[PDB]
C-alpha cells in the first residue's frame, strides 16, 4: 500500500554510467495499480 | 419539516444552546498515521546509557 518514487536530476537515445537514485517520497496511500499512463506538452 | 429554537438570554439551564463537538477515530488499513506527541529526553554523552 506504498507507492515509492525514486529519482534523480543530472545533467548531460541515452548514454552510458552508473547513478544510484534516491528516495523521494514516501505516500501511505493504499492505492492498487494494474495500468498508468503518461501525460505530454503539446505545441499548440 | 424544520422549526428554529430561540435563546433568549433570560432562559433557565436546559433551554440555553450549548455547543457540542464529537471525535471519531477508524483505522481503516493504514500502516501509521497520526499519533500521539512524543515526550524527549534530552540526551547525555559518555555515559553507558
Ligand atoms: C489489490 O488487489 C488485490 C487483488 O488483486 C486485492 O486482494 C487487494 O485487497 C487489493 N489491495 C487494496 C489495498 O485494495
Amino acid at each position: 500500500g506504498y507507492f515509492k518514487i525514486y529519482s534523480k536530476h543530472t545533467p548531460i537515445d541515452l548514454p552510458q554510467g552508473f547513478s544510484a537514485l534516491e528516495p523521494l517520497v514516501d505516500l501511505p496511500i493504499g492505492i492498487n495499480i494494474t495500468r498508468f499512463q503518461t501525460l505530454l506538452a503539446l505545441h499548440r | 419539516p424544520l422549526r428554529s429554537y430561540g435563546f433568549r438570554p433570560t432562559y433557565g439551564v436546559g433551554h440555553q444552546p450549548y455547543r457540542v463537538v464529537v471525535l471519531s477515530f477508524e483505522l481503516l488499513h493504514a500502516p501509521a498515521t497520526v499519533c500521539g506527541p512524543k515526550k524527549s529526553t534530552n540526551l547525555v554523552k559518555n555515559k553507558c546509557v
